[PDB]
């Protein structure tokens, strides 16, 4: 994930899945 | 030159496949041991030089 | 993480924070 939603010239907005979240709770 | 800039290094191994050439970029630079976001966010200034 | 402290030369001290205890607790 490193970096912010403006310096990138291509992008899209699709949701990452983040799988490692759900087992951690 | 035409099958590089479109097809990167797969044209020289087998049948040409077309890849953006930002992205190449950033399969190059990975070779060379710099990370892909160095070139996306320094696009604009890798561009110029 | 690779095994005892005392063998590495040149070894410097101080935290190595991970993510996963936050969430956890
Ligand atoms: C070209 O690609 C950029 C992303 O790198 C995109 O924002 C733009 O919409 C595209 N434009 C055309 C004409 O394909």
């Amino acid at each position: 994930v490193s970096g912010n939603c403006d310096v990138v010239i291509g992008i899209v907005n699709n949701t990452v899945y983040d799988p490692l979240q759900p087992e951690l709770d | 030159l035409a099958g590089t800039i479109t097809s990167g290094w797969t044209f020289g191994a087998g049948a040409a496949l077309q890849i953006p050439f930002a992205m190449q970029m950033a399969y190059r630079f990975n070779g060379i041991g710099v990370t892909q976001n160095v070139l996306y966010e320094n696009q604009k200034l890798i561009a110029n030089q």
